[PDB]
């Protein structure tokens, strides 16, 4: 079993953890936009179909 | 600090019409024709599995108003058959069935979204895997950020796929405006046709997994199922009719993606609308699945089976962030996989196995605890009819795939080591317990999450 509602908030409010969670959300969005740009790279660099 | 009730009737309808309609109606309707070899027969095969699924769904309106615990058929199983049967379901749902169906549907989004950029030839494999993951990540981010957002996205794409189906239907009517042959009489043909139809409608039982976030279950849940499945059945019958206004039997059976082949024939220029909307049809389905997935595993940790980290809600956002992370990660791991689609084939029966066990359990419950409130009761025999019909359409699945279900029944035994180690062991290894605790508090700090006020 885990740590109770109030006791968690006595630790997880510390600037170290807040900086960490801010960095994690931001680098997650950067990573996902990195996938998105990566996908466009693959799509543009790959050859189109042989036409009919 | 508890999961707040937010799902209005429209959002429940959007979930269930969202997750039922699928890709099937656009790119695998030929699954009926191949066995039901006449178009005049194919339309009645769809109606038959329509009404069969409806009586199944009524039985789940009964289960979901008689037992309100909101696990879906996991909690329904547990309330009758107890701990280990329900766990052997939930272990397969966690490891296999929920993730691998998500990943497959995400890949169907990726393929049919990218199709117009590659009309005549297979889409770049290296891109498709990536665009699947982009979708599964984004919809996890939305459902992690807000339930109101999650349900607004589901509303939007449940609309978007009906909008697509309306275009297909009306183009059929236009074609008729311009203006039983060959039927297979054989039981050994038509029974496999009917089974091949239920792979389309599968998805109706998914609304039961959110009875705890439904606004007024006793009114809204039976109503959402009455509102949705007739609309679905009608749309299926009309959409498959629309294809028969345009294409021959042979032409459909050899077509790769029948909505796109129809879409080219009618639209010509701008036909790429149909590939795109086939994509959007799947974009909605993944959302509906991720939502539902996260709530299953959240009841899994409530019942003490799964590690209690998954119970920890976000206190300001009221979203089950750890469960959504778990759902997403287990989905993305299927992006590694080789020759994937037939790995799932041996679990295709298992959905019906659980539905059968659940309705048998509801009938046992009707005599072991006869005094319960039951705001909905159906006719005594309607479940018995449906169980019998379901057991018949289970039995064909083994006959169709006997060595593969040899792997299917082997893999469910994965749960027995896990149950004795996790559920049952009575916490002997103290040096591991302090590590479980350490990992748990780390996750709580790292995600800012806390137990459910109950």
């Amino acid at each position: 079993t885990g740590l109770s509602k109030e006791e968690l908030l006595k630790v997880a409010g510390s600037p170290g953890w807040v900086r960490t969670r801010w960095a994690l959300l931001l680098l997650f969005w950067l990573g996902w936009l990195g996938m998105l740009a990566g996908a466009v790279v693959i799509i543009v660099r790959a050859p189109r179909c042989r036409e009919l | 600090v508890t999961l707040q009730r937010n799902i209005t009737l429209l959002n429940g309808v959007a979930i269930i019409v969202g997750t039922i309609i699928g890709s099937g109606i656009f790119v695998t309707p030929t699954g009926v024709l191949k066995e039901a070899g006449s178009p005049g027969l194919a339309l009645v095969v769809w109606a038959a599995c329509g009404v069969f699924s409806i009586v199944g769904a009524l039985c789940y309106a009964e289960l979901g108003t008689t037992i309100s615990k909101s696990g879906g058929d996991y909690a329904y199983m547990l309330e009758v058959y107890g701990s280990l049967p329900a766990f052997l379901k939930l272990w397969i749902e966690l490891l296999i069935i929920r993730p691998s169906s998500q990943y497959i549907v995400a890949l169907v989004f990726a393929t049919y979204l990218l199709k117009p950029l590659f009309p005549t030839c297979p889409v770049p494999e290296e891109a498709a895997k990536l665009v699947a993951c982009l979708c599964v990540l984004l919809l996890t981010a939305v459902n992690c950020y807000s339930v109101k957002a999650a349900t607004r996205v589901q509303d939007a794409f449940a609309a978007a796929k009906l909008l697509a189906l309306a275009l297909i239907i009306l183009l059929g009517f236009v074609q008729i405006g311009k203006g039983f042959e060959g039927t297979k009489l054989d039981v050994g043909n038509i029974v496999l046709a009917l089974y091949s139809g239920l792979f389309a409608y599968g998805g109706w039982n998914y609304l039961n997994f959110v009875t705890e976030e439904m606004i007024n279950p006793y009114r809204n849940l039976p109503l959402a199922i009455i509102i949705s499945l007739p609309i679905v059945t009608l749309v299926y019958v009309l959409t498959n009719l629309a294809y028969f206004t345009t294409l021959s039997t042979e032409q459909m059976l050899s077509s790769e993606a029948v909505a796109v082949d129809f879409g080219n024939y009618h639209l010509g220029v701008m036909s790429w609308i149909i590939p795109v909307f086939v994509g959007l049809s799947c974009f909605g389905s993944v959302n509906g699945s991720l939502f539902t997935s996260s709530r299953l595993f959240f009841v899994g940790s409530r019942e003490g089976h799964l590690p209690s980290i998954l119970s920890m809600i976000h206190p300001q956002l009221l979203t089950p962030v750890p469960s959504l992370v778990f759902t997403c990660v287990m989905t993305l791991l299927y992006a590694f996989s080789k020759d994937i689609f037939s790995v799932i084939n041996f679990f295709s029966f298992f959905n019906w196995l659980c539905v059968a066990l659940a309705i048998i359990g509801m009938i046992w419950l009707r005599h072991r605890k006869p005094e319960l409130e039951r705001p909905i009761k159906v006719n005594l025999a309607l479940p018995v009819f449906f169980i019998l019909a379901c057991l018949f359409l289970i039995a064909v699945s083994f006959w169709k795939t006997p060595v593969e279900c040899g792997i299917g029944f082997t893999i469910i035994l994965s749960g027995l080591p896990v149950y004795f180690f996790g559920v049952w062991w009575k916490n002997k290894p103290k040096w591991l317990l302090q590590g479980i605790f350490s990992t748990t508090v780390l996750c709580q700090k790292l995600m800012q999450v806390v137990p459910q006020e109950t």
